[PDB]
């Protein structure tokens, strides 16, 4: 059937989740001894909060997950009651031959209101004994303490490197794909431990393939489908900037940026993390580099005219780069 | 089954066990012991004792009438206008016999959550039937409840428990429940806790269970939360590059947000006694502008490399 | 009445016939006589014909008739994305589709689905996370998300993922003058030589401030009644553009370096009403692309234009920043 | 009233200075039906309001002229007592950004919600400058939207803080500032007007000089010297200026002459009485640094040094809430530099 | 590709996070002299009365038993005493006397001093049957007009209505309430009372008939210091010692409120042998000394400069997502009931408070919550710990001051200007007001100095004296 690969390659048991290692054993250790506490998932989204959840549940259901789960988004239609009434329905109508603990799942709760994050925390304080309840949210710091003091938390980290290498390897050897070292190492750093990214970033990426049977995807595909700017103009830029004319660093600092449609923040971003890999004579080079960058970045935020934004980076990066010569 | 949380196996049941704001706690087991309640507005940070002083209050109150005698309403419960016309006032005028000095208690639990229209309705209701029922309020903000609410109520201020309050009662609870421990192990769930006894038992029964004993490393695995020496060593190397090094693979690698870092960062530079008191001001100063800085909007990893190197050039100025 | 902005007046009416932008048109003629056109992004500068071409292609679809109700162009701007954005489009979607209407019939495809244009949508006081991305999955029988954005600054890669962006160059020098001079031409638009150039050197290759500073131009020229081509001055000062005799005025008491003397003229230019911001940004063009100063000299007043840009936007004296911009240039 | 607010151009031919925008603003009123969005900028007391009004007047009738006052009261967050006076007319409504503080955007898009619900009604807005960033976003979306209805007339003395797609979308008009000699022809008329009896002609151009090109100033200087001297003006007769003037003259000679601590207690105290008499920080900041540069003791590189700081502190005090930090921090620094 | 930049590649050392528990002992919090207790003296307390052990609160315990120990000025007293004398007296008379008496103003004993005028105007505390409506129950026309007409219109007996609260009305729970006080204003011969804290939310049409009737009496809020006199000698009647200093703190935090006081005073002094609340703040080592050096002031009257810009922006940019209050009346809600469509049901639902100000809130700019991170209050608390007037600056000069000072400032000069040999007021008006802060004001007292200097206009003390 027609389905996106994020739908077709979902953790249906709790093997199949990687790079999370020290959530499942603790979440596998839950299930085997019966204690169950109350879970409160966040981190960077895509990395497998909703995943890990319903594996566990359908690990322990077995098959009455659809009769003993329900699931909830703060983001839609759910007033005081709608956030409530279907909570407390499936609370307080009970099985009877069914006395395992029931589950919710609460999917994008940072969104969520105070007072209602509040009145959560008592509906969940109400229903201890027979209700178990699971919170999902991207921020640590949206959700109130009243409600983080009730739920254990558990902090998704990014993906690693190891971990999207081991799935790239699954969907190439399963969906009949072929993948270069070079893009799939790319991928990987534009990633940023985001496995809804790679699957997509994949998915298009057959799409554009004519001959899916025989091409291979190279760094150039990546870059262009996700829109994110090659190392190889970032350098072009950088070297113009340090070696060159300050008339042709604006040729190529404006010239690189209509031609691939970069925004000055994407470049002064990109240049630092290429920056931190070289070694500075100088401690103050640093020093002076990211202060001005930093203030540069603040103010085109603040809605400033472009062509001083880029003279500014221009001028920052070679009278820092003075200093240490 | 499950096993009973230690933040409610050890739960106060008399108004004594409460520890922290010695002189509220002391006044509130004589009103129990003698009577005539009066209206009050426990305000203060959350898990600092706030449910539970009302609670015990109203348990050494009544006693035996408890069941019939307090109406407890919660962020749960419905307080909108009807309930303050209708339940509200039917408690109030509902004749109890109570023994002499007690009256009724009305627990408005979370009392910041109600609508101002409902504490309007509310103001006369508490006036004409204080003889027989009294009103207890506790919230996390004062400012909340409406001014003539607090023109009939003896607010009380809970504040953040001291050091010494936390680890006293964390030290009851390790000895009744055998739990080893070690001086630094403790001192990291002091830090972690933040003058918030429900955190501290959660940090210190999560300890438990997860490493058995409680070792600062074993906390700080559990916490999930910026290491506090990881920190340390970031705002405080001699190298700026060393530092660089530490806040990528350590805290934005991790997934670490911009505002966790920001937040741990001034935690740590307000307890850096190392440093003078004049340049500690500085360096919080510059904490202060980058976490403006994230919440218009810009909290790239840039602006926290920004903060580092303004820090690491305080230092070196010195 | 009559009167209508230029800017919408000479808006493309068949895709083709768009000015220049040959990869938009060529991927967007197969997708188009194939039907199933998916939600689609398009990134340029403002004003580069992003609203233009997709328009075009919506007018080759429908009719022009049906084209007003079954497009409705919801805007960033009149609607908040999971406000009423989403409480219309829920509306919108599922109320019924109006049956095709005959002049339809073999003339235009009519694909059923409705194309939902949102120009600038992140530009609201609300992201929508998934709440736009939830009706693609519940109305992707109807529902199509032709968004526009700016920059490859994405807000989400979810619900932004199965889009094959285009990327719209801004217009070259040639077509763009062409375009200028075909418009002037249909309005009978009297200008000497420079002025088609001048236009687009101020708005930057933009064409929506382009036209729009032409139709000004022509009313003045209009306005004057004197029967006299539009001149190069006057299509500065209604872009408030500060006047090349006064910049030249500005860059030589710089070069005398006295305090006094550079204090004396800041107050009476302050009194000639012209924007220090236009004199930043004229002396950011003198001095950066002169050759007649050292890398140091433009490092330094790189900075010390950018600082300048940055406190005259949040809204400070002008004679303060100015006058310190100008003593600060002198030492250098 | 005052000769400022009686001596007012009510209308388009009775404008004086500057006559080439006056055949401008005839022209628009040519055709109502297709007047832009406009965005009058230059120098303050120049006209531009007055000018703004007498176009409209031509546009609609006398009855612009006709205003009456509607207090607007509005509650925030946390119960600030917000009270807006929105002027307005038959034919048009005014209104002032800088007197509702952070909280103007929702009341601006709140305020022209019922006028676009209520053939075009004009609305002007004073010192379109102090306008954040959100509220100038806001209000492209009605220019965008409520074209039809509502028509908008932007006067701010400096163009450079508004944002790039409301100058793209507004006709930019400027206001310069008349001269020493028109500014004299005004004052002439109005001392006509009263039988001013002038011992000679200079007297008011000394007058126009001691007003940087500002009409109201002048005004009110010229009315303030006449009735002091029994309308009877000499070339011995001082020029009045505000009495927060002279204190910051005074200011200045303190910072120079004496440069300590206990100096700068004093000066603190001296900004909490012109604090205290309702004078805008910003203009104490200008009038303080402008006075400081006059002294003529102070060598180049002190005076460069007064600008910098002033520059820093100028945008400290646009970005902060309390101006007696920033207006004290601003004299440390100079006496720390003048030392 | 073929760029390289011209500058050696870094090999990143392994970075090593060995912490010893040496190190986790450097986590203790510092000790902070910022907080500061003062720890005032336990209350000392002597003898057995029956006033200390009772089953009543303190602030009606102390109820007043006659006219005098109300906290009211003695002027009002005897007006509002001889309104309802005059009342009983001319309702008993067939009748141009309208029984509405509107007690507004910011006093406490509003209701206290109807009760207490009522027992002394029979003498019998059965005589008197004030029929009290307060906002506790449902006051509509509906639910109401049945019960008060029949209290109203039969027939020693005084008996007198209040209508408590009347500035509190919902919009839908209080329907047609005005109208209901209107039909009570004809067809009555009982005395009416409706005290209030604002008069704005009371039509203009009942105001005319209490100011033409002389029936419109202003309770202005009393001095501290006779609130402060009256709890010494209530104090006494319990034989309670305390300290002068705690007593006087006690009255300034609650504002002059004798009920607000008698409750806090109920809390704190109960016989127990702990210290009282610390409220004030003693110095905290407060050494704001000179510096000696202007290089040091510089430094701090910079960081003072730049905290005010950070606690500018932070302060109300909340992460949080926090709620609109469902009672207070919204540009939304307003909208929302001008639908015909809209039914009883949900009417009742969303329910706003009745008032003469729209609450306009900012879904995106809000104010932070507790827990929130706030570096602001920490550098403020922090350098007003150690420096003087930073905490004298602190409360200085507020937004409601400068305000209302503008807005009197602005009517002497509306009123010198008027009183040369209607314009004047919308003509200023129309000026920008930083035009009139900088340029009218200062000028006009330039001319209303020179007015009375030769002692043309008239009036010119009345402009000297707003310009001191
Ligand atoms: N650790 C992981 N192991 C395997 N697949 C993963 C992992 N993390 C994410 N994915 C995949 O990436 C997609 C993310 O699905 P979700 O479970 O919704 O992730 P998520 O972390 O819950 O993101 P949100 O913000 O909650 S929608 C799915 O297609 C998963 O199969
Ligand atoms: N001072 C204290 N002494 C003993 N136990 C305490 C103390 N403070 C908190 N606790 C414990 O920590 C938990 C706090 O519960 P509550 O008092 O209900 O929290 P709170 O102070 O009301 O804050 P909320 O509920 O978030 S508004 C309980 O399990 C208590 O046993
Ligand atoms: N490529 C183009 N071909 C033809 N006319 C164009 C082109 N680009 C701009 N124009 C003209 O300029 C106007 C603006 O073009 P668009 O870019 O489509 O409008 P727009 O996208 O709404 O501008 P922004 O991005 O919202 S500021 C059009 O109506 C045309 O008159
Ligand atoms: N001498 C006194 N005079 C008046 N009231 C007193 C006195 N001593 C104590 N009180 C108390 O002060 C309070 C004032 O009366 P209230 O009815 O509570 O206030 P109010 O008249 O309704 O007006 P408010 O509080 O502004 S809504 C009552 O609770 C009295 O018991
Ligand atoms: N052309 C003119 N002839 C005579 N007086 C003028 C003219 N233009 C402006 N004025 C004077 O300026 C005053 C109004 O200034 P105003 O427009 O409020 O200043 P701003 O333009 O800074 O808002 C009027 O009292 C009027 O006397
Ligand atoms: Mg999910
Ligand atoms: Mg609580
Ligand atoms: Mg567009």
């Amino acid at each position: 059937e027609n389905l996106p690969w994020v739908e077709k390659y979902r953790p249906e048991t709790l093997d199949e989740v990687y790079g999370q290692n020290e959530v499942i054993t603790t979440v596998r250790k839950f299930v085997d001894e019966g204690k169950l506490p109350h879970l409160l998932f966040y981190g960077p989204p895509g990395t497998g909060k909703t995943s890990t959840i319903v594996a566990l549940a359908r690990e322990i259901y077995g098959k009455n997950y659809s009769n003993m789960v329900l699931e909830l988004n703060a983001s839609d239609d759910r007033g005081i009651d709608v956030v409530r009434n279907q909570i407390k329905d499936f609370a307080s109508t009970r099985q009877i031959f069914s006395k395992g603990f029931k589950l919710i799942i609460l999917d994008e709760a940072d969104a969520m209101t105070n007072a209602a994050q509040n009145a959560l925390r008592r509906v969940i304080e109400r229903y201890t004994k027979n209700t178990r309840f699971c919170v999902l949210a991207n921020y640590a710091h949206k959700l109130t303490p009243a409600l983080l003091s009730r739920c254990t938390r558990f902090r998704f980290q990014p993906l690693p490197q190891e971990a999207i290498e081991r799935r790239i390897a699954n969907v190439l050897v399963h969906e009949k794909l072929k993948l270069s070292p070079n893009a799939e190492k790319a991928l990987i750093e534009l990633s940023n431990g985001d496995m809804r990214r790679v699957l997509n970033v994949l998915q298009s990426c057959k799409a554009t393939l004519d001959n899916p049977d025989e091409d291979e995807i190279s760094d150039d595909v990546i870059y262009e489908c996700c829109g994110a700017p090659r190392p190889s103009d970032l350098k072009a830029v950088l070297k113009s900037i340090l070696e060159d004319d300050w008339g042709t660093a604006h040729y190529t600092l404006n010239k690189v940026r209509s031609a691939k449609g970069l925004a000055l923040i994407d470049l002064i971003e990109g240049i630092v993390k290429i920056l931190e890999d070289y070694e500075l004579q100088n401690e103050e080079t640093r020093v002076h580099l990211l202060t001005k960058l930093a203030d540069i970045e603040y103010s085109i935020s603040k809605g400033g005219n472009d062509q001083i934004q880029g003279s500014a980076v221009i001028g920052a990066i070679k009278a820092s780069f003075e200093n240490e010569t | 089954s499950l096993q009973l949380p230690w933040v409610e196996k050890y739960r106060p049941q008399v108004l004594s066990d409460i520890v922290g704001n010695k002189e509220t706690i002391d006044r509130l087991q004589q009103i129990a012991k003698d009577g005539n309640m009066p209206h009050m507005i426990i305000s203060g940070m959350p898990g600092i004792g706030k449910t539970t002083s009302v609670h015990c209050l109203a348990h050494e109150l009544l006693g035996r009438s408890y069941a019939d005698g307090v109406l407890e309403l919660n962020a749960s419960d419905d307080r909108g206008i009807d309930v303050v016309r209708n339940q509200i006032k039917h408690f109030a005028q509902k004749k109890l016999h109570l023994p002499p000095g007690k009256h009724k208690i009305v627990i408005l639990d979370e009392a910041d959550s109600m609508t101002a229209g409902a504490q309007q309705a509310l103001r006369r209701t508490m006036e004409l039937y204080s003889n027989s029922t009294r009103f207890a309020f506790a919230c996390n903000q004062s400012n909340k409840i409406i001014e003539p609410l607090q023109s009939r109520c003896a607010i009380l201020r809970y504040s953040k428990l001291s050091d010494e309050d936390v680890l006293k009662r964390l030290l009851q609870i390790i000895k009744l429940e055998d739990v080893k421990y070690t001086n630094d192990g403790l001192e990291a769930i002091i830090f972690t806790a933040e003058g918030d006894m429900r955190q501290a038992i959660n940090n210190l029964q999560s300890t438990v269970a997860g490493h058995g004993l409680v070792n600062a490393d074993n906390v700080f695995k559990i916490v999930d939360s910026p290491h506090p020496l990881i920190v340390k060593k970031m705002l405080l190397a001699s190298n700026l590059e060393d530092s660089i090094q530490i806040l990528r693979t350590d805290l934005w690698k991790k997934g670490y947000s911009s505002i966790d870092i920001v937040t741990t960062s001034f935690r740590v530079t307000k307890n850096l006694a190392q440093v003078k008191e004049s340049v500690r001001l500085e360096m919080i100063k510059e904490i202060g502008l980058t976490h403006m800085r994230i919440l218009e909007g810009v909290g790239t990893y840039l602006q926290l490399a920004s903060m580092l190197a303004k820090i690491h050039k305080l230092n070196n100025k010195a | 009445l009559a009167q209508q902005p230029w800017v919408e007046k000479y808006r493309p009416k068949n895709l083709d016939e768009v000015t220049a932008q040959d990869h938009a048109v060529t991927v967007l003629k197969k997708t188009l006589k194939s039907a199933n056109l998916p939600h689609m992004l398009f990134y340029g500068p403002p004003g580069t014909g992003k609203t233009s071409t997709i328009l075009a292609l919506t007018k080759e679809l429908y009719g022009p008739d049906l084209m007003k109700s079954r497009i409705l162009e919801l805007n960033a701007s009149d609607e908040r994305g999971i406000s009423i954005v989403r409480e219309k489009v829920k509306n919108f979607a599922r109320l019924t589709v109006s049956k095709p209407s005959k002049h339809d019939l073999e003339n235009y495809p009519c694909p059923p689905y409705k194309i939902i244009i949102l120009d600038e949508a992140d530009s609201m006081t609300a992201d929508a996370q998934s709440a736009l991305r939830r009706t693609m999955e519940t109305y992707s029988g109807v529902t199509r998300f032709c968004l526009i954005c700016n920059y490859v600054t994405r807000i989400i890669d979810p619900l932004a993922s199965r889009c094959s962006k285009f990327r719209f160059k801004a217009l070259d020098a040639s077509n763009a003058i062409d375009r200028l001079r075909f418009i002037s031409e249909q309005e009978n638009v009297k200008c000497d030589d420079g002025v088609l150039e001048r236009i687009l050197d101020i708005s930057a290759g933009d064409l929506r401030r382009g036209i729009t500073l032409l139709q000004s131009a022509s009313k003045g020229a209009q306005y004057l009644g004197d029967g006299k081509n539009i001149t190069s001055t006057q299509v500065e000062e209604l872009a408030g553009v500060v006047p090349h005799d006064i910049l030249i005025e500005i860059v030589e008491k710089v070069k005398s370096g006295d305090f006094d003397e550079i204090k004396k003229y800041v107050n009476t230019f302050m009194k000639s009403g012209w924007s220090a911001a236009s004199v930043v940004n004229q002396l950011h063009e003198y001095y950066i692309t002169n050759d007649n100063f050292d890398t140091n000299f433009k490092n330094q007043i790189s900075w010390l234009l950018f600082t300048t840009d940055s406190r005259l936007n949040n809204g400070t004296n002008e004679h303060i920043q100015l006058l310190n911009l100008l003593v600060k240039i002198s030492q250098l | 009233s005052l000769w400022v607010d009686k001596y007012r151009p009510k209308s388009l031919n009775a404008l004086s200075h500057n006559e080439e925008l006056t055949n401008f603003l005839k022209s628009l009123s040519d055709q109502p039906r297709d007047l832009p969005h406009l965005l009058l900028y230059g120098p303050n007391g120049t006209g531009k309001k007055t000018r703004c009004m007498a176009l409209l007047e031509s546009i609609f009738g006398p009855g612009v002229y006709r205003l009456k006052i509607d207090v607007r009261q509005f509650v925030t967050a946390s119960n600030r007592k917000l009270e807006l006076n929105v002027v307005s007319s038959p034919y048009h409504l005014e209104i002032t950004p800088s007197d509702m503080g952070n909280n103007d955007r929702i009341v601006i898009q709140e305020l022209l919600k019922e006028v676009a619900q209520m053939r075009y009604k004009c609305v002007i807005i004073n010192e379109a400058n102090s306008l954040t960033k959100d509220a100038q976003a806001a209000l492209r979306r009605t220019m965008e939207k409520y074209s039809k209805n509502i028509r908008l007339i932007m006067v701010c003395d400096s163009m450079s803080p508004i944002i790039a797609p409301i100058k793209s979308r507004c006709l930019l008009i400027r206001c310069p500032a008349p001269s020493d000699s028109e500014i004299s022809t005004i004052l002439s008329d109005v001392v006509t007007n009263e039988r001013i009896q002038l011992e000679t002609k200079d007297i008011l151009k000394r007058i126009a000089q001691a007003s940087n090109g500002n009409l109201r100033v002048s005004l009110l200087m010229l009315e303030s010297m006449a009735l002091n001297n029994e309308l009877a003006l000499k070339s011995s007769s001082p020029i009045i200026k505000p009495d927060w003037i002279i204190v910051i003259h005074k200011l200045t000679r303190k910072i120079v002459k004496e440069r300590s601590v206990n100096s700068l207690i004093e000066c603190r105290a001296v900004l909490y009485d012109l604090l205290a008499h309702c004078i805008p920080a910003n203009i104490i900041l200008k009038e303080l640094t402008f006075s400081l540069l006059d002294v003529e003791t102070l060598n180049t590189t002190n005076k460069s040094s007064i600008i910098e700081y002033s520059s820093v502190f100028d945008e400290r005090l646009s970005l902060g809430n309390k101006a007696i930090f920033h207006l004290e921090g601003f004299i440390a620094k100079v006496m720390c530099c003048l030392d | 590709r073929s760029v390289d930049i011209p500058l050696p590649f870094r090999t990143i050392p392994p970075l090593n996070h060995n912490f010893l528990p040496s190190d986790y002992e450097s986590l203790k919090d510092k000790n902070s002299a910022s907080c500061i207790p003062v720890r005032y003296q336990a209350p000392v307390l002597l003898g057995t009365n029956i006033k200390r052990n009772t089953t009543l609160t303190w602030p009606q315990l102390f109820k007043p038993v006659t006219l005098k120990q109300v906290l009211i000025e003695p002027k009002l007293k005897l007006r509002i005493k001889n309104w309802i004398e005059t009342s009983f007296h001319t309702l008993e008379k067939p009748t141009e006397f309208v029984p509405l008496m509107i007690l507004h103003g910011n006093s406490i004993g509003k209701k206290t001093l109807i009760q207490t005028i009522m027992r002394e105007i029979a003498g019998d505390d059965n005589s008197y049957q004030i029929y009290e409506v307060n906002s506790n129950m449902n006051r509509s026309k509906k639910d109401l007009l049945d019960i008060l007409l029949d209290f109203t219109t039969t027939h020693s007996d005084y008996g007198l209505v209040l209508f408590n609260d009347v500035d509190v009305l919902f919009k839908e729970h209080d329907r047609g309430y005005w109208a209901m006080i209107s039909k009570l204003c004809e067809f009555s011969r009982r005395p009416l009372v409706l005290t209030c804290k604002d008069l704005s939310l009371v039509p203009s049409e009942l105001i005319a008939l209490a100011s033409e009737q002389n029936s419109l009496f202003h309770t202005k809020k009393i001095s501290t210091s006779t609130v402060y006199a009256f709890l010494t000698k209530y104090l006494k009647s319990l034989e309670i010692e305390v300290c002068d200093d705690w007593l006087r703190d006690v009255v300034k935090q609650n504002n002059a409120d004798i009920r607000k006081c008698l409750m806090h005073l109920q809390f704190w002094c109960v016989d127990t042998e702990a210290d009282l609340i610390s409220s004030k703040n003693r110095l905290p080592v407060l050494t704001s000394t000179l510096g000696s050096s202007v290089k040091d002031i510089s430094q701090l009257t910079d960081l003072l400069s730049i905290n005010d810009v950070i606690g500018q922006a932070t302060l109300n940019r909340s992460m949080v997502r926090q709620e609109i209050d469902s009672t207070t009346m919204t540009p939304e809600k307003v909208n929302t009931f001008q639908d015909q469509n809209l039914d009883d049901e949900m009417k009742l639902k969303f329910d706003y408070v009745i008032d003469y100000k729209l609450h306009l809130n900012d879904p995106n700019r809000q104010p932070l919550l507790p827990f929130e991170l706030n570096i602001y209050q920490h550098i403020q608390e922090q350098l007003e710990a150690r420096y003087s007037y930073v905490r004298e600056a602190n409360h200085r000069l507020d937004n409601e001051y400068l305000v209302n000072r503008f807005k009197k400032m602005t009517e002497s000069t509306l009123n010198f200007l008027a009183s040369r040999i209607e314009n004047a007021e919308i003509d200023l008006l129309s000026a920008t007001t930083q035009q009139i802060k900088a340029e009218i004001n200062p000028f006009v007292f330039e001319i209303a100095k020179s007015d009375a200097n030769v002692k043309f206009n008239a009036d010119p003390s009345i402009v000297v004296r707003k310009w001191e």
